[PDB]
């Protein structure tokens, strides 16, 4: 993405931005899954009727991962749009 | 005496007294008193993947 | 090109806010 | 101009009776 924002580069015109954009999205997607997967598991932990309030505290880190992952995704999206615009300009 | 006690249902009575009556777990009562609800992301998660 | 991505992101967000045959985005 | 508001109010009432990318009315 850094090489694709003008340079000094790339020398992969646009194409690079599209690739970079997907990678950020995938990165975000992976992050969303990992956080969720980890999260899903703890909530189920039946223990067992008078908890969950109660029970534990949870995330925590999750929250951050919940925010960080989201942020990452957003960034990826932005990158993708940038590449798209670049592509448009070339055409 | 044993035969007399059984016919008077006294034996069956004694068993009920120490097995079920002297119990802390009404089986049909524990199922009649098991209220709840809540949700479970579990099932919904499978549709996310 | 940057605004073209904003107008589209708002269009896909409208295609998101729920309700041709480009097989890719079709499925 | 007054009738133009009536024809539209009847069109939005048809968009009401339930079933482009103007982000405003889109959301």
């Amino acid at each position: 993405g850094l090489c694709i924002a003008a340079s000094e580069f790339y020398k992969t015109r646009h194409n690079i931005i599209l690739s970079a954009g997907i990678f950020f999205v995938s990165a975000g997607l992976s992050n969303i899954i990992g956080i969720i997967v980890y999260i899903s598991a703890n909530a189920g932990d039946p223990s067992k009727s008078d908890s969950k309030k109660n029970s534990y505290s949870y995330g925590w880190s999750f929250y951050f991962g919940a925010l960080s992952f989201i942020i990452a995704e957003m960034v990826g999206v932005l990158a993708v749009h940038m590449f798209i615009d670049r592509h448009k300009q070339l055409t | 005496a044993v035969l007399k006690l059984s016919e008077q249902g006294l034996l069956d009575k004694l068993k009920n007294k120490w097995w079920y009556d002297k119990g802390e777990c009404g089986a049909k009562d524990s199922g009649s008193k098991e209220k709840t609800s809540a949700l479970s992301l579990s099932n919904v998660a499978g549709v996310f993947y | 090109t940057n605004e073209f991505g904003i107008f589209n992101s708002l269009w896909f967000s409208l295609g998101a806010f729920m309700q041709p045959r480009s097989l890719s985005g079709r499925i």
